[PDB]
């Protein structure tokens, strides 16, 4: 319950890298930075999670299963021993460390798990490493709180939770952070921490959520509604927020020497543009749209659908690596420059999506290509400017 | 009292002239819309246009729709039709209905 | 999704009123929207067959005139009365060797006349129906659900209210 | 309603050995297209039939026997996965082999009626 | 606002020897066409003074003359139940006989 | 978001001598066109721009000169109130001069462009 002493924290300002498309690119988490995913049943936390303890590039990653379903503690024990790093050998399972307790087991125990996994992260921390905490889920160890507030016989909080509820969140995420280790070398490490709120009905305003968004810079909103769709990870782009994306933005300007805050500024104005005209398309229909506006919606969907979904099953959809998610928003976001300026010397939406089949399903297959290829993605571009500039005759 | 406008090519549309109805004979997208929006300017009842004229500026003509005045009514050339007049009555009814009613 | 308001007693009355309005007004902004509809139908035929008959007949002036100077250098105007349909504001437009092809023309003009009137009050006719159509729509799939959404909500928090007072009241007596 | 319905853990109980081969790919499939079929349904009654393609009314015609005749067995009638497999196969036909697209072609081959 | 109010012993003390024979029916009739007024009122609003039936527009103006006249009698004024009646059936006839359908024509021939 | 927000110690701070006589009625000439704009600009999202008045529209245009222009000025910008109470103005010469009924006619004729 004691915080292992530093040093000092540092400013998380290196971007982690989880593969996932929507995260790295629209609503980043930092290396010693803390994001919360809260989501109704079904959405996606759990995925999430499962997703970054497998492919973020931090040095170990601790797991705790907080009040959750036994089957997926299993499912990590068994998957995670046979994923293998081709470069070195190792599995995954050499660089986990798993704590269990779940719904069923001791209540109390659900605030112990919390505990034991925050402090075996600062451990490694301390010796140099970057290490990610999940927590699934923080909801559990509320409720754990909540019930021996009940048999204390303490005066309630918010729905019951109680008052000191706030401050044992804010604890635990500044356990969290960049930080300069104690000893004569000064080493640097970092926890991440990455935690799943769960709330009621999806309610967002509930307080284990509310004072979690108080003291963490990210927020992956699930929406219930694009899970029904299939829509994964359904992750809500309007309400989400990452609040180190304009210094993860400067951060890979330099890194990949690209106007990449640019293309991600030009990708979510796309995206906030088709909140506004679908807002329409329910009262009066896509008739009503100027040439313009059809194909906002037309690149948005690119965005949506080639870009924002991913599978987190298909072997190669899982993961996407640095250069591949630059290479694929090349590719949307130039297709849709191309004909913003074809519509504009004097082409018509219709002609310039039927002159584009071949090239769009081009597109929408470039998170299938493999990293060793990524050229195929890159050619893209010439086929997109030629086509297009034909069509304009 | 409003004015009445002619558009189109001067082989079909010159005679209009004999009436005092200000015919004019664009060719090219600048000098339809050019020629239109001075004509809503100068309140114009009706502006008649032909169809191969009226192709060129679907955008410059929706705009006017739905304005009492002035009416913008689409005619043939000597050559004929592209069915844009009778297509428009054709997308409107459908929309309005879920027809075709007709 | 529910509104931004404050879940108090009056606020859960007012919208409750609010919503007994909403839903009476969609009835009748519905039977408007198939009025105008009906009456649309009838007029837009009236197009129809007026534009294919003024379409065959301003053509073969045209073909005419082609077929036979600066004699067309020597006025014509129109006259708008305006009236109501339903409630929509309509137009009324009155106006105010070679020979033969000249001529045809002179006869074309009160038909081409009746055209863009009948035209113009058609288009007008679909326009109020698509501004009803989304006052409708708006009030169907926006308005009506985020009232019912909102007053279920506040329902349900006047309700945890009213219970967690009773939970403090039991304590406070308690302390005796 | 197999749209809000979705079981988490289902493809550890399908394939060959345990259901057919063609189990998981029919799925994706007729999910896919009854999702893009409502859709068209839902687009006829806010704006009428004249909004639809063509292919939308035929997706629209296929949500509605999907409804019809596969969802709707009866409370007596006990299926066999193969006969649900076989009868999902059928649906499928009413489509465009170009339409389903979330099936490979060795699958196509061997099932399409 | 009598749509909301109610009497649940009305009928005991009314009609025939007690009052009048004419109140129970005309009490219905006024509580229906002031409910049909009000409503007459918001099409007024929402879908304009056209499509008011000429019908409608009656309906309209009785209930502003029932509110205004009826209901409105003021703090110091003391109506018999004769003269209530009496105002019920001049307001009542306002509308056409084919519209008064709670009353028997037994008594729209008395009363008018 | 100026509707909600408040100071309650303005008057006696503001004014000739303080800031420039013009604060107190352009200040709120400002409120009651962004107050009503705001309102005109939300319909129009809701039922199309033609579902606004001729004057609404105008209204509408400029609660987004407002936001967009007025208020939206970054963290790293440092505006003197002389440049704010002259940018007020630009705005407010978006109206007609009969809609500024906050201010008085002494005002109007030295200030208005
Ligand atoms: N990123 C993804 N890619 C593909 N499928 C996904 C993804 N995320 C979720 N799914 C699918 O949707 C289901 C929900 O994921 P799950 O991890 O159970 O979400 P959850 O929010 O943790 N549910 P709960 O723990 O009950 O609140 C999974 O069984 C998958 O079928
Ligand atoms: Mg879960």
């Amino acid at each position: 319950r004691r915080g292992r002493p530093i040093k000092q924290k540092l400013n998380p300002d290196v971007p982690m890298i989880t593969g996932q498309r929507v995260i790295d690119t629209f609503f980043p988490v930092t290396k010693g930075g803390a994001a919360a995913v809260p989501g109704p049943f079904g959405a996606g936390k759990t995925v999430v999670q499962h997703q970054i303890a497998k492919w973020s590039d931090v040095d170990l990653v601790v797991y705790v299963g907080c009040g959750e379903r036994g089957n997926e503690m299993t499912d990590v024990v068994n998957e995670f021993p046979e994923l293998i790093d081709p470069n070195t050998g190792e599995s995954l399972m050499e660089r986990t460390v798993l704590i269990a307790n779940t719904s069923n087991m001791p209540v109390a125990a659900r605030e112990a798990s919390i505990y034991t996994g925050i402090t075996i992260a600062e451990y490694f921390r301390d010796m140099g490493y970057d290490v990610a905490i999940m927590a699934d889920s923080t909801s559990r160890w509320a409720e754990a709180l909540r019930e021996m507030s009940g048999r204390l016989e303490e005066m309630p909080g918010d729905e019951g939770y109680p008052a000191y509820l706030g401050s044992r969140l804010a604890e635990y995420y500044e356990r969290s952070g960049r930080v300069i280790a104690l000893g004569s070398d000064q080493r640097e490490g970092s926890i991440t921490a990455i935690s799943a709120v769960s709330p009621s009905g999806g309610d967002i305003s509930e307080p284990v959520t509310q004072n979690t968004l108080r003291v963490v810079k990210v927020f992956w909103g699930l929406d219930s509604s694009l899970a029904q769709k299939r829509h994964f990870p359904s992750i809500n782009w309007i309400q989400s927020y990452s609040l180190y994306s304009t210094e993860v933005g400067r951060y890979m300007d330099q890194i990949l020497q690209q106007d990449w805050s640019d293309m991600v500024t030009e990708g979510m104005r796309i995206l906030q543009e088709e909140e506004q005209l679908n807002e329409i398309v329910r009262l009066v229909g896509i008739d009503s749209l100027s040439d313009n506006d059809r194909l906002t919606l037309e690149v948005a969907k690119s965005i949506r659908e080639d870009y924002l979904q991913q599978n987190a099953f298909d072997d190669v959809d899982t993961f996407t690596s640095r250069e591949k998610q630059f290479n694929m928003l090349k590719v949307i976001l130039t297709f849709g420059k191309e004909a913003r300026k074809a519509l504009s010397l004097g082409a018509y939406f219709n002609e310039i999506m039927e002159g584009t089949v071949a090239v769009r399903e081009r597109i929408s297959r470039s998170k299938y290509i493999p990293e060793e290829e990524l050229a195929k993605i890159s050619s893209i571009n010439e086929e997109i400017k030629e086509t297009i500039q034909l069509i304009v005759s | 009292t409003y004015k009445i406008g002619v558009v189109g090519d001067k082989d079909s549309v010159s005679p209009f002239r004999l009436f005092g109805f200000d015919v004019q004979h664009g060719t090219t997208k600048t000098e339809i819309r050019k020629t239109i929006d001075e004509m809503a300017k100068n309140e114009y009842g009706v502006i008649y246009i032909t169809e191969q004229c009226a192709n060129l500026v679907p955008e410059t003509i929706e705009r006017y729709k739905g304005q009492l005045t002035p009416a913008i009514i689409l005619i043939p050339s000597h050559q004929g039709t592209l069915g844009i007049g009778l297509e428009e009555i054709q997308n409107s009814v459908e929309k309005a209905v879920g027809q075709n009613i007709l | 999704m529910r509104l931004n308001v404050n879940p108090t007693r009056m606020e859960l009355t007012r919208l409750k009123k609010q919503l007994t309005t909403a839903t009476r007004g969609h009835k009748l902004l519905k039977d408007k929207q198939d009025e105008l509809m009906r009456q649309f139908i009838l007029l837009i035929r009236k197009n129809n067959e007026l534009r294919q008959a003024i379409e065959k007949e301003t053509q073969t002036a045209m073909k005419d005139f082609v077929l036979a100077d600066e004699l067309l250098a020597l006025n014509v105007s129109i006259s708008v009365v305006e009236k109501n349909i339903m409630s929509v504001k309509v137009p009324l437009m009155n106006f105010q060797e070679l020979d033969r092809s000249i001529d045809g023309f002179t006869q074309l003009l009160p038909k081409l006349l009746k055209l863009a009137e009948v035209e113009k009050t058609c288009q007008l006719m679909a326009e109020e129906i698509e501004k009803t159509r989304r006052r409708v729509n708006a009030l169907e799939y926006m308005t009506i659900p985020q009232l019912e959404e909102t007053i279920y909500y506040i329902k349900m928090k006047l309700e945890e209210n009213e219970r967690a007072e009773v939970t403090r009241l039991i304590k406070v007596k308690n302390m005796g | 309603d197999v749209l809000p319905s979705l079981s988490r853990l289902k493809d550890k109980g399908t394939g060959a050995g345990k259901t057919r081969e063609d189990h998981a790919a029919t799925m994706n499939q007729l999910f896919a297209a009854y999702a893009q079929g409502k859709q068209a349904k839902e687009l006829a009654v806010v704006l009428g039939e004249s909004a639809l393609s063509d292919i939308d009314k035929i997706y629209a015609k296929f949500a509605e026997r999907f409804e019809n005749e596969y969802v709707n067995q009866g409370f007596y009638t006990n299926r066999t996965i193969t006969e649900t497999l076989d009868l999902g196969w059928e649906l499928l036909a009413m489509l465009p082999r170009t339409e389903l697209k979330r099936i490979k072609d060795d699958l196509l081959d061997k099932y399409l009626p």
